[PDB]
């Protein structure tokens, strides 16, 4: 409401697709979360935290 | 007004990876602002035998002859009759009304 307004992004779940996770997920060693941006291509980024997310999209 | 069948619900079931024997119907079809594309609206509940029905949109592109599923999550009672319009935009933004 004040400052920013929330909205959630959620795609590909329109039908009950069931793809199980392969391997062991990575986790950032430090308690705090961080977002590391590729300097040249703004879209590519890595969210480091409890789980690691590398997004070609923003 | 000579024409040939575009598609049918059986091929849509095959494409959408649906387990077949489900209830799939076409509520409506509309040309979107793209000159060579058209969106088809489908009602599906997977042999639910329940009033609720998931509503989906699949866009057919005549350039590529390709069907693509779209992120549409709406759920309606089965009794509803749906009509939708595409707005004046490059992106597919729609307005539906169920009476």
């Amino acid at each position: 409401h004040t400052l920013c307004r929330v909205h959630t992004v959620r795609t590909g779940k329109v039908f009950k697709s069931n793809i199980q996770l392969q391997g062991d997920p990575l986790f950032y060693a430090f308690p705090n979360t961080f977002v590391l941006k590729n300097v040249c291509k703004a879209d590519i980024s890595v969210y480091l935290g409890q789980k690691v997310f590398l997004t070609i999209d923003n | 007004f000579r024409f040939v069948t575009l598609t049918d619900t059986a091929k849509l079931k095959d494409f959408l990876k649906l387990p077949q024997t489900d209830t799939l119907e076409v509520m409506s079809v509309e040309y979107l602002w793209h000159p060579l594309e058209a969106a088809v609206l489908l009602s599906h509940c997977s042999v639910c035998t329940t009033n609720t029905r998931n509503i989906r949109i699949v866009i057919y592109s005549a350039i590529f002859q390709t069907w693509t599923l779209q992120d549409f999550e709406l759920q309606l009672p089965k009794e509803a009759i749906l009509e939708f319009r595409f707005l004046y935009s490059a992106m597919p933004d729609i307005i539906m009304w169920d009476q």
